[PDB]
């Protein structure tokens, strides 16, 4: 049988970790907006020349839950930490996302990858060597996306699954 | 000789492409010629116009029931069922094409197309042919499964017949 | 006095009853007044049709997506959004009608029946009605949903208007 | 807000678990068979005068995936075990079911009930006074039911709420 990575999009609201996901399991890019209430997909990749089965949590971003994130933290493998680079309280909002994932997993080893979103966006307002900085102090990949383009976005998950392989040394 | 079938695949009306069977009618012959009489339609009846009802990414694409068209339904051009004919052929990878059933000597219409191997099906579902050409729409199916099987969109059969 | 609406569901076309509603323009006329002009279509467009896009039981029915019938879409009589007219009335219990919404300012035609007290949703989310009549109906139609509000059949205003 | 309970079904195919499931969530009868990969309802009902959410796992029975059953046994609080009173394999199948349950979960004392479905067919093999005997053992209620006719339904899966707040 194939390996299954179970793998859990996270950040604020407004993002792009629908898109994000959507372009991987769909191939195209969904213009409006329908806020998550939470989803789940399946998607059979190779990477490394290894077939693998991807299992992709779409979580919500809302404020009002932030309490209930613990259940689908615990069951996740790993995690993509999403923010827009034209957003800069979600780009803060990720210190809250990781700090989270830690206490609920008790760990300072989690899988995680950071995906700053929108790249195709003109407005920037989150710098490149910002966002490479704080992955850097976090020890975990940085990828700039756009679930526009698609750029980037066979690189975010399919890294997030060289991470889950890694912590698991395999 | 084996012959070829094929399945011109839509998605909600929209076409995806054609995908393309051989059929082992030289080890299941019996087998081979349902699946073929039923996708040229020549008895009255078959796939045409059926849906693809149970997309698991991962392990396989079911379709075949245009009687119910619900997943439960099916017949074969031999009655509404037919006899395992041997379990000389293997699950052995993505493009297998096999015979659904409900247990031994229930053959019906309803088949599935491997997206992987499934060898623990070996010796209980009737191995009968093989995608030809076209699996990239097998896999492009795949887009519109889920963990359990529901369908995001309508997968149909718009047109089939033999090559 | 208060305008009353009706709304008679179906289940995949199958008719599943009449719920009515009192709309609360004493204490929220502008928002009272879209929801009724909705019901009748009286601007040339509006509730009937449209489906109950999202059900999750235990909480809520939520529909009026008439302009994309996805869950993204829906309308104003003012314009495609407009501002929370004022949060005095709470998610008290079963039967509050309120209107959903992308955060502050951004009603459109989209509303929720709730089937539970959802407190935390006052002061976000402008009540505006009650289910009068027929508040068996909201709860017949929870059968439908899922934990995610994925629904298992297509629920809809077939018909409805103003009494 | 309202006290969710998780509940699995399980027993052979062809027992009526969803047909049970489908017809305690809406209240149709399936008379057409659908074998289950898996499936997830939600269902709101007041119970002893509480209000209640009910997560029902509905389960496959077929053998060859024993071992993923593995985690459905360890999330559910609480087991509908099904057999059909004209099928004495899923009556026999029963234990099996039991064993591993008691096993994964790893007690000798978990929320459970026996069903004795299709209770409205004339032919019968598996007697209610082998059910009854056999519950007793365990120390689980028995319930006869039809989703057919809708007998019993409810009682299986109230009792069996019933049985893990016992339990809780
Ligand atoms: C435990 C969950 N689970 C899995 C499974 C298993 C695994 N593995 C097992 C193997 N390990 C390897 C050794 C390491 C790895 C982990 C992982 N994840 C899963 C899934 C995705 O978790 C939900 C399955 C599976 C299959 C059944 C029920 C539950 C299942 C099931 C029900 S009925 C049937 N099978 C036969 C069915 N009959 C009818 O449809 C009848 C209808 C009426 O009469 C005409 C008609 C039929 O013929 N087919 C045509 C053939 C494939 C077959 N359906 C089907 O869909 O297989 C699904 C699937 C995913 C391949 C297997
Ligand atoms: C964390 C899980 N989770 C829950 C939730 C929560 C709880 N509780 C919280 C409260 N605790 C009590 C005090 C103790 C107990 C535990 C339990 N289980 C769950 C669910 C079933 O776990 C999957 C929810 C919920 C809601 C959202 C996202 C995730 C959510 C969410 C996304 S978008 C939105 N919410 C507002 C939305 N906006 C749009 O649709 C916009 C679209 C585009 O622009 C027009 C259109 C809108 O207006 N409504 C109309 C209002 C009800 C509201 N939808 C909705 O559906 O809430 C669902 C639900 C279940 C009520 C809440
Ligand atoms: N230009 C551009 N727009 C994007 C991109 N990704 C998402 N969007 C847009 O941003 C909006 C929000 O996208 P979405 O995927 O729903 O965000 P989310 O993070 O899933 N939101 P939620 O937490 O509510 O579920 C949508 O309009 C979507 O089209 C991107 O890479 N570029
Ligand atoms: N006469 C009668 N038939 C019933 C009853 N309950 C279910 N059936 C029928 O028995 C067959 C099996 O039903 P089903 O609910 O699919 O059983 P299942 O146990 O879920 N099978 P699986 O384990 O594969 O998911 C169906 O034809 C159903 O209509 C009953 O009480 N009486
Ligand atoms: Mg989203
Ligand atoms: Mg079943």
């Amino acid at each position: 049988g194939m390996t299954e990575y179970k793998l859990v999009v996270v950040g604020a609201d407004g993002v792009g970790k629908s898109a994000l996901t959507i372009q991987l399991i769909q191939n195209h890019f969904v213009d409006e907006y329908d806020p998550t209430i939470e989803d789940s997909y399946r998607k059979q990749v190779v990477i490394d020349g290894e077939t693998c089965l991807l299992d992709i949590l779409d979580t919500a971003g809302q404020e009002e839950y932030s309490a209930m994130r613990d259940q689908y933290m615990r069951t996740g493998e790993g995690f993509l930490c999403v923010f827009a680079i034209n957003n800069t309280k979600s780009f803060e909002d990720i210190h809250h996302y990781r700090e989270q994932i830690k206490r609920v997993k008790d760990s300072e080893d989690v899988p995680m990858v950071l995906v700053g979103n929108k790249c195709d966006l003109p407005s920037r307002t989150v710098d490149t060597k910002q966002a490479q900085d704080l992955a850097r102090s976090y020890g975990i990949p940085f990828i700039e996306t756009s679930a526009k383009t698609r750029q980037g976005v066979d690189d975010a998950f399919y890294t997030l699954v060289r991470e889950i392989r890694k912590h698991k040394e395999k | 000789v084996n012959p070829t079938v094929f399945f011109d695949i839509a998605v909600d009306g929209e076409p995806l492409g054609r995908v393309s069977f051989e059929l082992f009618a030289d080890k299941v012959p019996k087998t081979a010629e349902n699946f073929r009489a039923l996708s040229t339609g020549e008895k009255g009846f078959g796939y045409k116009g059926s849906c693809f009802h149970r997309i698991i990414p991962g392990f396989m694409c079911q379709g075949g029931d245009f009687t119910r068209h619900n997943g439960t339904g099916g017949k074969s051009i031999y009655g509404e069922k037919f006899e395992d004919e041997n379990f000389i052929l293997k699950h052995t990878g993505p493009g297998i094409l096999s015979m659904a059933n409900a247990g031994p000597n229930t053959n019906g219409s309803q088949f599935f197309i491997c997206t992987a191997k499934t060898e623990w099906l070996d010796g209980k579902h009737v191995v009968f042919g093989k995608v030809k050409e076209g699996m990239n729409i097998v896999e492009a199916m795949e887009r519109f499964g889920s963990r359990n099987g529901k369908t995001s969109k309508k997968i149909t059969i718009a047109d089939c017949g033999q090559l």
